[PDB]
């Protein structure tokens, strides 16, 4: 469905921290011996509520909790790192798990430029 | 199924597995992101008395940990050193590789005692304790954390200043818990929910500059006469 | 090949335990603080030997052991959680690892509804 | 390659990588399942003397663990507390997150001594020790397990009662091992392979009700005069 | 780009050790109780510098280091076992992450034997 | 992005994500391989004084581990037992499941002392410490390792003899480190970079056969008068 924000409040701005995707370091900063300590490996950013995304995210995370918790109850893995990779595999299985019927609704094959030939 | 967030028609939505939309393109794992969002942003009370009441001890439930890649700067964080009346630790040591939450404006360090009738401390509302890119279902001893939740989504194709506010607690985890804001090792201020972090900081500063600290060897406790907005928008008296 | 049961005996009935796939809990049972203890997170079921599946499973597991053990000898991972995900990735690579030749035997693309156009 | 089970023509089969069948549809990871099946169901002897003879100590082989998602209720399980004659533990403590097998009708708790000429206890027939959704190649101390094997397959698109039977062992892991069924801390019954769990339970009950327990401070041992089906279908004499 | 070897030296021969891919053992060697110890689970091989592969590998590994290190800085996983599986998933997402436009440059679908029909 | 090696036009190349070539076929995960290659093969100095100078102690950086599937037989390996002057260990014990490098012709076991001004020992040039199918960013105590790097690639669709050379060190990890080659527990030879492993072995053998060992209870140290190719192609004097 669509995400409906049912929280008492919503901070519309998002001051976020994360880690850089690669980001070839200046000179020798990539060597662990010379690199930054654990506290200084973060990049920061600011995101506003365009398209109401921020507030939606806050609801989305809330709504995720239940399902996530149930998953974590069923797993014997102490630390779970594989949710996103499993979701990517499921994305591929949804489209290409079976034979693709061209022009079908569950087949993502476009014979448009082949039609004009 | 764990919900997955996707941007459709200029709005975030939860994608339904019972619906294949060929328009969405997932060209690499870089498009998939896990996100941690603090309860602070939903308007929950962040004062120590209110925050602690959302946590409780329980046994028989193995702890669980899940990682997340990006997080939100927090106004309030918490760091617990709780022991039983006999001195045994109430919380487990942080497992290897679990560090405190990386961005906290105020770290509420609470030290005290409680019954701790449970092997682990869990969130009574099902939320998570957010650490450095790891979210746990339980509280680790002496490790800074924020209350938060995790979301998963598909992307389309000043400085940092931290201040530590110290508290003393008795009866931790019960309905008769008592809290003291610590000015120094012998000066304390009775605490309630009304006290905001900046208010506590200014109380401490004026107590120091006005000499209201304990100039004796004993413990001095201050109760304050009175004297709903979100942050992003030997006893004696003080009146 | 086909699975031939070579065991001295076969319990044809299968009293099985497992964990629920999500299964949105009644009310607040999903919160770990309120949820069941480790001992009470299991669902139970009974399966009979239709199509001779049960007995076959017992042979299959036996026959798996050797291969599994060899795998576990070669891995440095203390706890292996990734066998099924690797098998899914291999399933996708088998079909879509290379270019798909329509009408070919190793291409799972059906231009039937496109043929009648 | 690790075999994968698939249902073809109303029968289970092992799928061959050297054969692409487009008919099979794997639409999600939910179709893939790992399964643990107990040796009990293949007809192996489940009495303690027979079961122990299938395990042995060995060094130089790192232990390995693999998870499985579903398991089979077991009639017989085992729980070992073995020490060397000098009192040093023979088996390693259960690693974090490894709990006992979740469904056992009878748990054969064995305590005793043996040489244990090896760093770990392995299955001599290559089988696995089944724990709670984790299968290990080695035995963990004081942790309930069942003997079993693991299978992997692609799906197409009363209550629980447990009873603990206690044994004492000497010369564990050798060809001269001796076992005693424990009635109480001072009453024991000589054990052989013929003894089924229910037979042991009724022996214990009649010994208790008939007063045949040790009414002294010494150890009393009973040898029994005599007095091939599967489950799913101070010495003295007792004759 | 292409791999340019910029090292002071290059051992053109590669005496390598690894673990066998399955390799059904002779008799009972697959049982861990009877199998080889940790030190004797390796196979050995010798590879020469045909097509200049060896030297190239030595450069490739060197060139990988930076990127790898940065990755390991960003991850909270103590031991990383998933790089190759993630790369396989990325391989599949590169080709089949979106709808396939037949005859397009980013679609690996060949209607050749279908063209002659 | 982590580079991936692929064989194109009879030559190895780094594949660019910004280029889809449909000709490449990845039919199974068996085609993907991780490889460990020793710095030895790039021509780096392998003598103990030179090798140690490439490692250094640092704090604040969590250690990291990545696996690799195949490795290269090494001429030189290293095994460190370093302590501070007060006897506290300078390196952490090997974590569970991390064994020494499996193929070493010479293992340079170094024991001694140094300041060790850092929580972990890292490679100053960013290389990795290669263990048994695991590469770490830090050195583990008493565990044999080789200096190396890791590569990832897509495949297209005599015996083993090891010798241990023992050294003593003072001021480990500084610019005034001192090394002694150990002949026995009371006989030592002053060491410099010029000394190759076979030269040290023959020095030891001739010292033993010529009786130049310490025939007293004291420590005897030998300095040697003089008396750039790669391997694959009480003091006294010795002149
Ligand atoms: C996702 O987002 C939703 C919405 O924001 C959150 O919903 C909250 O859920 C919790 C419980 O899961 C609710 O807390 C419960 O409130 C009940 C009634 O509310 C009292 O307080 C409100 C003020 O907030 C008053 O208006 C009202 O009149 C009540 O006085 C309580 O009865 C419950 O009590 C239980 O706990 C107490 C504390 O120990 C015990 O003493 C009791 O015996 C009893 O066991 C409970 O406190 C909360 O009100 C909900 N908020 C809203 C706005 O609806 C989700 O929690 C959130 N999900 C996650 C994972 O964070
Ligand atoms: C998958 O399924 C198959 C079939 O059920 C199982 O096969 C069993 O394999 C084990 C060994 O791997 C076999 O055990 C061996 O039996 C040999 C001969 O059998 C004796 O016992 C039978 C009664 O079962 C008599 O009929 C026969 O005449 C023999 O007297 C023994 O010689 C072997 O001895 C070894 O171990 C003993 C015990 O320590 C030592 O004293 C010896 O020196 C020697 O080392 C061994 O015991 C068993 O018979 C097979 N069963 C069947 C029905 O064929 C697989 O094990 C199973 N796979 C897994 C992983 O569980
Ligand atoms: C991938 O492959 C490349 C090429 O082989 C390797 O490159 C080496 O990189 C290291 C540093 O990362 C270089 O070492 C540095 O050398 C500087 C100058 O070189 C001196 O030595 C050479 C002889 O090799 C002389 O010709 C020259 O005149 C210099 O005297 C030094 O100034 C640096 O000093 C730093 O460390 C020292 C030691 O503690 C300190 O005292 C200093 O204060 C300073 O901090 C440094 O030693 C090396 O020269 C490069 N080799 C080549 C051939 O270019 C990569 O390292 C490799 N990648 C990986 C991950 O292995
Ligand atoms: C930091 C990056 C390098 C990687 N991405 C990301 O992590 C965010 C970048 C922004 C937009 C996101 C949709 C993705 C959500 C975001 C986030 C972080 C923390 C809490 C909530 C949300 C913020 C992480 C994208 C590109 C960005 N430049
Ligand atoms: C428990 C579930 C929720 C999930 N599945 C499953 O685990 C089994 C459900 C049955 C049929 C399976 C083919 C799959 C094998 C099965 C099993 C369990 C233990 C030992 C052997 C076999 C039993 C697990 C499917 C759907 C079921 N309702
Ligand atoms: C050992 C095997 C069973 C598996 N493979 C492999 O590991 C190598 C076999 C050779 C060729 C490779 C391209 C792949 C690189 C190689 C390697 C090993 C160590 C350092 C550097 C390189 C050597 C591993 C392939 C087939 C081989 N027969
Ligand atoms: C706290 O809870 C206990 C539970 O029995 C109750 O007896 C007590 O009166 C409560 N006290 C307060 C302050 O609510
Ligand atoms: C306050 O008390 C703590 C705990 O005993 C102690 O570690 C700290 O040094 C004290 N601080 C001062 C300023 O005395
Ligand atoms: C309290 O005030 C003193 C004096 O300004 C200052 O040094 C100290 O850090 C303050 N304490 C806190 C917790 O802010
Ligand atoms: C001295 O002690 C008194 C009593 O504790 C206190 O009120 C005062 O602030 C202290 N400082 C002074 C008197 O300067
Ligand atoms: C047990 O095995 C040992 C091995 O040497 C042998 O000496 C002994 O006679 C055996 N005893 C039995 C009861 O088979
Ligand atoms: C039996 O002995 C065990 C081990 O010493 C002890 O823990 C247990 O309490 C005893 N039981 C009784 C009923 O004495
Ligand atoms: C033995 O019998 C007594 C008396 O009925 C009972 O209490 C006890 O639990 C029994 N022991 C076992 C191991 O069944
Ligand atoms: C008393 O002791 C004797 C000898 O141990 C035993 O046979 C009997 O069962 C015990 N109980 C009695 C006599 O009631
Ligand atoms: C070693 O480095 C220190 C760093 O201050 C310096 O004082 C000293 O002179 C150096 N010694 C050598 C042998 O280079
Ligand atoms: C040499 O010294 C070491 C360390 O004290 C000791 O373990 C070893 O036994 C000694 N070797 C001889 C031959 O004395
Ligand atoms: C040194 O020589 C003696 C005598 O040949 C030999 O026993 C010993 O192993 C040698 N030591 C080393 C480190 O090679
Ligand atoms: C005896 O001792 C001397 C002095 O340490 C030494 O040079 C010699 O090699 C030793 N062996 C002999 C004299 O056989």
């Amino acid at each position: 469905e669509a995400i409906v924000n049912a929280q008492p409040k919503c901070n519309p701005n998002l001051h976020y921290w994360t880690t850089q995707d690669e980001g070839a370091a200046i000179g020798l900063a990539w060597i662990p011996y010379f690199g930054p300590a654990a506290e200084g490996i973060y990049i920061e950013g600011l995101m506003h509520n365009q398209d109401g995304l921020i507030c939606g995210l806050r609801q989305l995370a809330n709504e995720t909790t239940q399902a996530l918790q149930l998953f974590l109850r069923a797993t014997t893995e102490l630390r779970t790192f594989s949710i996103l990779n499993r979701k990517a595999i499921d994305f591929l299985l949804q489209r290409w798990g079976g034979t693709c019927h061209i022009l079908g609704p569950d087949c993502c094959i476009e014979p448009a430029d082949w039609t004009k030939n | 199924s764990i919900p997955l967030g996707v941007i459709h028609n200029s709005a975030l939505q939860v994608s339904d597995v019972d619906k294949l939309v060929c328009r969405d393109k997932l060209s690499s794992t870089n498009q998939l992101r896990s996100v941690g969002l603090n309860l602070e942003g939903n308007g929950v009370a962040t004062d120590v008395p209110s925050a602690t009441k959302r946590w409780g001890f329980r046994s028989g439930v193995p702890p669980k940990v899940v990682n997340y890649e990006a997080g939100e700067w927090a106004e309030n964080c918490y760091n617990l050193e709780i022991k039983k009346p006999d001195g045994s630790e109430c919380l487990p040591a942080a497992p290897d590789g679990i560090r405190g939450f990386p961005r906290c404006r105020y770290v509420h360090k609470v030290s005290g005692t409680g019954p701790c009738a449970g092997d682990f401390a869990f969130h009574k509302e099902g939320a998570f304790f957010l650490y450095d890119r790891l979210a746990s279902t339980v509280i680790y001893r002496g490790t800074t954390f924020a209350e938060g939740v995790v979301a998963f989504l598909i992307l389309p194709q000043s400085g940092y200043y931290s201040t530590t506010i110290r508290y003393q607690a008795t009866g931790f985890g019960t309905n008769e818990t008592e809290y003291l804001f610590e000015v120094d090792n012998l000066t304390y201020v009775q605490l309630e929910s009304r006290f905001t972090p900046q208010f506590l900081l200014q109380l401490n500063e004026t107590i120091y500059t006005s000499g209201k600290r304990s100039n004796t060897t004993g413990k001095l406790i201050w109760k304050v006469n009175p004297e709903e907005w979100a942050f992003w928008e030997x006893x004696x008296x003080x009146x």
